[PDB]
């Protein structure tokens, strides 16, 4: 799917 | 609320109810940046967690105790805390939120 440095910039940015 | 904003937003409660979630508003060279600040200890025993030296403005979306899907229900807390977060590859970068502190 997405890789797991992705998945937590997803998750979890919000600059 | 923005919990339940976000949490849609982002896949996180589409086709399951994520308990808990942690927003960073921080630019994403500053979280990244933690990788390389201060080493401690994961909660698993292993050592790849570092610990952010400022405090970072985090928002965290805890699930409700009546929140069933389809209708998940988060409550909302703001703060402003020192995170720590799990590094791999290269580049080092977070790959898992390991905590608040």
């Amino acid at each position: 799917k997405e890789t797991a440095a992705a998945k937590f910039e997803r998750q979890h940015m919000d600059s | 609320n923005y919990c339940n904003q976000m949490m849609k937003s982002r896949n996180l409660t589409k086709d399951r109810c994520k308990p808990v979630n942690t927003f960073v508003h921080e630019s994403l060279a500053d979280v990244q940046a933690v990788c390389s600040q201060k080493n401690v200890a994961c909660k698993n025993g292993q050592t790849n967690c570092y610990q952010s030296y400022s405090t970072m403005s985090i928002t965290d979306c805890r699930e409700t105790g009546s929140s069933k899907y389809p209708n998940c229900a988060y409550k909302t807390t703001q703060a402003n805390k020192h995170i720590i977060v799990a590094c791999e590859g290269n580049p080092y970068v977070p790959v898992h939120f390991d905590a608040s502190v």
